[PDB]
């Protein structure tokens, strides 16, 4: 039951009690993420065009 | 001192954010129109209180925030609220129609007509900054916004800052309080591509905060204002220690050196005290042995779970009001002989502590009664992964029909993006039971 | 209507408890995987207590005590003896037990040596029994390399404990028994004991100097059943039940049940629950528990019992089925989920 | 600033149309000249989704109403809130359809729908944001029916990613006025199937036995139906013309209500439903369980004949929300069985203040249950039985249609009724 590195100020104080010891993606990358997903957007959008083509 | 941006996106982080900026600004003794009368450098300074707020010519005391929704409704309120002068127009993005409920649709359809606006927003706030620290993110894992939207703004804040630390405020999906049916697939999408950007993250269960409400606050049908002003309270006692002075968790990194030995596992379960209301006639005030007692109550945390089954990686308990270091001390000794607190093997088993002399302050007219000391305790516990394994049965179940998946198929996701993100998902859970379990 | 679910097809305990309920009228039961139910009948392994008391609206009760396993494996019940100071290292009604783990993986095999051979130089009967949980495997030894070369063999944790070498015989026959004691604990946390124990005696004349043939050392109900040429000769399927065992006790030994053996049970039940409440309580949970007990114990000759182990999934006696099942249902279900004597039990009140 | 664009098609479509724009009229204070006379600012807040500001302030339904004969709409337009509709949005010819889905889809219809669409796009042009479409319409005619249809697939053509809503009226033989009926819906069925999001199944036989045996109205008229109708429609609307969270736009709607996007057809369901004992005062429990009950749902399906993929209900007035919760959990917790378990907390609820006119209280449902296959089934064997020997074909034919078109309809629905059966189990 040890107490340690007690700092103290006039809005508190704090300190650590121990009980006992122990024993990315680039900016390229998330374009192309983002563009490969308005792509197959387009692709079903356009499918669905031919469709009402037809 | 180092300044910190905090964000909102989505509904329940703007108004999470609403209602912690209100707080702050009772804290701090800032009025609705800015200006602080006990801030005697006018027009600049780097007190503790600026880490969150900046100060114009004119002794305006304007919050490092800023706020992001894909619809204009519920922004519209901080334009038009009590705190509207806090704000300038540039703080404030909204949308014209949101993402539906629907990850796929705030991460890609919208996302990505969006996510430059809202850099350049936040880079306006960063070149105020002298040495800014990182981030606060508050964001629900259900909507469509808070969920697809937060993880791209994640993953470029790390491109843009990559040595700014990130932490999180996330709204766990409760169906009591929840009327989209999808927010299981959200939460685990937005957690998937979010983990690696993720420093540290607070996460609220909306069924834990209504509960405290009807049982301690004994409001029958809890509103948002309700759950809001008692997650600004967490928030509050959580940021405290940016926003005056002190020597724990001063700055974010503090955050995760204190709180995150294993990067994966960085959710530490939240548990407050006492909360009690403000229609009782009067309350006996607790000691700080009883509060101290009620951090290990399933009653008063964050998210129900069972401590008592899991292993402590760390501990902090951040005091507010009359405490003082003795009485910390001869409460946390008897608890010990009590309570079942089992710490990992390779962490130390103790407790920092922080206290700030100050009361917690109550919203006038809000729910919440002014007690003479209060707690809040941040303990990395693996049995806060029982909130992930509750998420992943619901997963499963409807995945395993693609019950609702052409829905985000249709806005450009792929599905094997589901598999990806629930794979993640399994070993997360696998790491919690390798540190928790023998 | 209250609703339960069945995820153990293979108790033969609760499965008489499912079809009580349904008698009633007034219960439903769910497709295993529905969640909105009011009681799980939960499996053995692995039980997701973590999914319970997350439905609104629903009063959410289970059937097994999260973290009581500490108390019903072989190696945990000793670790907890000799670690929880309720207990002590110097408990007195518990056989000195030492947790071996097998060469191939903490480990107390220099102190079981240690005290092993203490008994051996000072002429003491230094007679040992290794087991374990993952048996249908014991064996029986005074030669302390036997035990231990028995363990390496093997690959699951084990526990050597003192074998008792004066047990008491019932007679005629001269025979070895045990004690199986039913005991409920409620999700309030109250110890309920069954009235009704059964002694399962072995059919075989206790024999003390060979404890290679095990027929008349293990009072398994199982093995008298399989490898005995006696059984069902004295009492049928060697279960001697309280109103025998007590006549017998008065007509030869002149005292009672009550007193020689039942006040010591109640104590060591008392004891063992009592000290892992504050772990496995439910009394502020989300959820509530309850689970039902068997407590294995020894009698020596000197009418003191010594606790043998706990089987937290136990069976009961085919003529105490309908008694218990019911009460079951009347003590730890109906409480929660009241429906529109004479206990059978003994309550041991206590300190929570 | 949500906007939805309204459409109403036939006779059918124009009379049930009427009558919901005269029932949500008086629940937002406008009078029958487009001015606003109402006591709470709740009945403007969301006004703007359903109604035009005009000069004056003036508000103008957001209606195009199409017909392919004049006679329904001068009776709309005669009507008690025929002059509050914008002149230019009537579209309508004077050959009209004879019941003919070929009439109103490839010949007659076509001719006109250019022109309804000069207006759809006029309405959608000054829309800051808009929604999508509702249509109101039925399946057994002509106008609605075919030339319905052909206005969906044109209106997706154009605006691809805005939501298609339909009521849709199926016809029975106990309310039929032809015998081609079954034809003309099993047409239109796969049109919706394909081209719509969210399809509200009114079945005429559901509504006819409503007010026969629950309304005790001893000889029901095509009126007495529609005012089911209306309210039914105004129950369903409430989300989106009030202050609300759940179910607030039609796209979170259908996010919450379609698993599976062929999987999109509600059986809508409305309470009280009070025979003239009509004061009394009726209590949540009891608002609940005739929500739920098959005897007050317009699908004529037996909900206990299917499972539920997804239920949306709505209580309007001022009572217990936490009673509320009570009951509806109630109703789950003593009915799991016929909600499917792969979808969790898939029963949502959502609460609203003002109540409808002359109602305490009222309680609107909508479920989306795998029973419906019932009514798809009917249809099916109503089909068939004149399919089978090609009678009535002669007026199809003469349009231009080829008996092959028939074939793919009737394939194209059976296939719905498969896909139903797969999940009930
Ligand atoms: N605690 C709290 N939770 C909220 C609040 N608002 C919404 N939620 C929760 O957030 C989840 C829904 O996500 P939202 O934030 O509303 O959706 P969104 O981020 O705006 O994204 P969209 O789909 O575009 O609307 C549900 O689980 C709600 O219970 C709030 O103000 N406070
Ligand atoms: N220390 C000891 N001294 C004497 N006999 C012992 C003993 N430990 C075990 N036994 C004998 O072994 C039998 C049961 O052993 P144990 O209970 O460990 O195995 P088990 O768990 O598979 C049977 P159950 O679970 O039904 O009680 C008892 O009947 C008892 O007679
Ligand atoms: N509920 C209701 N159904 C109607 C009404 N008028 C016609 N129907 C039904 O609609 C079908 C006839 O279609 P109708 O609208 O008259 O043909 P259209 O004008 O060419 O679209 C039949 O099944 C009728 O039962 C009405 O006012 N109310
Ligand atoms: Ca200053
Ligand atoms: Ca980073
Ligand atoms: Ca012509
Ligand atoms: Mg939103
Ligand atoms: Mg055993
Ligand atoms: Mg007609």
């Amino acid at each position: 039951m040890e107490v340690i590195e007690l700092n103290k100020c006039t809005s508190g104080q704090s300190f650590e009690v121990i009980l006992k010891p122990p024993s990315d993606p680039s900016l390229e990358e998330i374009q192309k993420k983002l563009e490969a997903a308005e792509e197959r957007r387009k692709y079903q959008e356009a499918e669905l065009l031919k469709h009402l083509a037809e | 001192m180092r300044e910190c941006i905090s964000i909102h996106v989505g509904q329940a982080g703007v108004q999470i954010g609403n209602a912690c900026w209100e707080l702050y600004c009772l804290e701090h003794g800032i009025q609705p129109d800015g200006q602080m009368p006990s801030d005697k450098t006018i027009g600049g300074g780097d007190d503790s209180f600026n880490t969150f707020f900046s100060e114009t010519g004119a002794g305006k005391h304007v919050p490092r925030a800023v706020f992001v929704d894909l619809e204009p409704t519920v922004i519209d309120e901080v334009r038009t609220g009590t705190y509207r002068q806090l704000f300038h127009p540039e703080q404030l993005i909204t949308g014209k129609e949101d993402a539906a409920n629907n990850y796929a649709r705030g991460h890609y359809t919208i996302g990505k007509e969006i996510i430059d606006l809202v850099l350049d927003r936040i880079r306006k706030l960063a070149d105020q900054c002298t040495g800014l620290q990182g981030f606060l993110v508050f964001h629900s894992f259900g909507g469509g916004t808070g969920s697809g939207f937060t993880s791209l703004l994640m993953e470029r804040l790390s491109v843009d800052y990559g040595k700014k630390s990130k932490l999180e405020f996330s709204i766990y999906p409760a169906p009591q309080v929840s009327t989209a049916v999808v927010e299981p697939y959200n939460s685990i999408l937005t957690t998937h591509t979010t983990l690696e950007h993720s420093d540290c993250a607070f996460m609220v269960d909306n069924e834990a905060i209504y509960d405290i409400c009807r049982r301690n606050l004994d409001i029958e049908r809890p509103t948002y204002t309700n759950l809001n002003r008692l997650i600004s309270q967490i928030v509050s006692s959580i940021t405290a220690s940016l926003r005056f002075d002190g020597a724990l968790n001063v700055d974010l990194t503090e955050f995760q050196t204190n709180l995150v030995p294993y990067p994966r596992i960085h959710f530490p379960l939240a548990t407050y005290a006492p909360v009690i209301s403000a229609e009782k006639a009067y309350h006996e005030q607790l000691s700080v042995a009883e509060i101290t007692n009620a951090c290990f109550e399933p009653a008063n945390q964050m998210v129900k779970c069972d401590p008592r089954h899991g292993k402590y990686m760390a501990c902090c308990l951040l005091y507010r009001g009359d405490v003082v270091p003795k009485d910390v001390n001869a409460a946390i000794a008897t608890i010990k002989t009590k309570r079942s607190i089992q710490f990992v093997d390779w962490c130390p088993t103790g407790f920092k502590v922080g206290i700030n002399y100050q009361p917690p302050t109550v919203v006038p007219g809000g729910d919440l009664a002014k007690v003479q000391r209060a707690v809040c305790m941040l303990s990395n516990t693996t049995a806060i992964a029982e909130a992930w394994a509750r998420l992943d049965h619901k997963f499963d179940l409807m995945y395993a029909k693609r019950a609702f998946v052409h829905w985000y198929v249709g806005e450009g996701m792929e599905e094997g993006e589901f598999s990806e993100a629930r794979e993640d998902m399994a070993a997360l859970e696998k790491d919690y039971e390798e540190v928790g379990v023998d | 209507m209250y609703t339960f679910v069945v995820r153990d097809e293979n108790s033969s305990v609760y499965a008489e408890v499912s079809r009580l309920l349904l008698a009633t009228g007034q219960w439903k039961r769910l497709r295993k995987d529905n969640p909105r139910f009011n009681l799980m009948l939960g499996e053995r392994n692995r039980l997701p207590f973590g999914r319970l008391g997350h439905e609104p609206g629903l009063v959410q009760l289970v059937n097994y005590y999260r973290g009581a396993d500490k108390l019903c494996r072989k190696a945990s019940l000793v670790k907890l003896i000799k670690t929880s100071p309720e207990l002590s290292e110097s408990c007195t009604w518990f056989p000195e037990s030492y947790v071996i783990y097998p060469t191939n993986l903490t480990d107390e095999r220099e102190v079981f040596l240690a005290a092993y051979n203490r008994r051996r130089e000072g002429r003491e009967g230094n007679v040992w029994i290794a087991k374990s949980s993952a048996g249908a495997g014991i064996l029986i030894s005074s030669e302390a390399s036997e035990l231990l070369d028995f363990i390496d063999e093997q690959g699951q944790v084990h526990v050597i404990q003192k074998y008792l070498e004066k047990p008491l015989l019932l007679e005629p026959g001269h025979r070895k028994f045990d004690i199986r004691s039913w005991v409920l604990v409620d999700h309030l946390y109250n110890i309920y004991l069954y009235r009704e124990g059964v002694l399962r005696t072995s059919s075989e004349p206790y024999n003390s100097a060979n404890f290679q043939d095990k027929t008349c050392h293990l009072t398994n109900h199982c093995i008298q059943k399989e490898y005995s040429k006696n059984y069902g000769r004295y009492e049928e399927g060697n279960e001697m039940f309280f109103e025998e065992f007590n006549q017998y006790l008065m007509d030869a030994l002149n005292t009672t049940l009550e007193n020689s053996i039942l006040l010591q049970i109640k104590h060591i039940i008392r004891s063992c629950l009592m000290c892992i409440e504050p772990a496995i309580s439910t009394k502020h949970l989300h959820y509530q528990s309850f689970q039902l007990f068997g407590f294995d114990f020894m009698v020596d000759e000197e009418l003191k019992v010594w606790l043998i182990e706990v089987n937290g999934a136990p069976a009961c006696a085919q003529k105490l089925y309908a008694e218990l099942c019911q009460g079951i249902v009347d003590v730890a279900i109906s409480s929660v989920f009241p429906l529109a004597p004479t206990s059978i039990f003994i309550k041991l009140h206590h300190h929570h | 600033m949500r906007e939805i664009v309204h459409i109403q098609a036939g006779q059918c479509g124009n009379q049930i149309g009427a009558k919901f724009w005269e029932v949500i009229s008086d629940e937002h204070g406008i009078d029958p000249t487009g001015s606003y006379h109402g006591d709470s600012d709740l009945q403007l807040e969301r006004i703007n989704v359903y109604y035009n500001e005009a000069t004056g302030n003036k508000y103008v339904p957001r209606a195009i109403l199409v017909d392919l004969e004049p006679g329904t709409m001068d009776s709309v337009r005669s009507g008690p809130f025929g002059q509050i509709f914008r002149p230019d949005n009537f579209v309508f010819g004077q050959s009209g359809a004879g019941n003919n889905w070929a009439k109103g889809h490839y010949t007659e219809g076509a001719e006109l729908v250019d022109s309804v669409l000069d207006v759809v796009r006029k309405e959608s042009e000054s829309c800051d944001c808009l929604q999508g479409f509702q249509l109101t319409h039925s399946l057994g005619g002509g106008t609605g029916s075919g030339m319905g249809t052909l206005l969906i697939s044109k209106i997706r053509e154009e605006y691809p990613d805005r939501i298609m809503n339909t009521f849709s009226v199926m016809p029975s033989p106990k309310v039929s006025d032809t015998v081609v009926e079954p034809y003309n819906a099993t047409l239109s069925v796969h049109q919706l199937v394909e081209n719509t999001d969210e399809t509200y199944c009114i079945d005429n036989e559901a509504l006819y036995d409503i007010c026969f045996r629950t309304l005790k109205l001893t000889t029901p008229t095509y009126g007495d139906l529609n005012h089911l109708v209306s309210a039914t429609m105004s129950g369903v609307t409430t989300c989106l013309r009030f202050p609300g969270q759940l179910n607030a736009d039609l796209r979170k709607l259908a996010v919450n209500m379609v698993p599976f996007p062929r999987l999109h057809f509600f059986m809508p369901g409305f309470a009280p439903l009070t025979s003239r004992q009509q004061y009394r005062a009726l209590t949540v429990p009891e608002l609940t369980q005739q929500m739920f009950d098959s005897k007050n749902m317009m699908a004529a399906c037996d909900p206990r004949h299917g499972r539920y993929l997804t239920v949306a209900a709505i209580f309007r007035g001022r009572m217990s929300m936490k009673e509320v919760d009570e009951q509806m959990l109630n109703v789950q917790n003593k009915n799991s069985s016929y909600f499917v378990e792969w979808i969790p907390n898939n029963v949502k609820t959502a609460v609203c203040d003002i109540p409808p006119r002359g109602l305490k209280m009222s309680a609107t449902f909508i479920g989306n249950s795998t029973a419906i296959q019932e009514l798809f089934k009917r249809i099916s064997e109503q089909f068939t039985a004149m399919f089978r020997r090609k009678a009535f074909l002669h007026w199809y034919t003469g349009e231009g249609m080829d008996e092959m078109e028939f074939t793919e309809a009737e394939s194209n629905m059976n296939d719905l009724v498969s896909e139903y059966q797969q999940y009930q189990d």
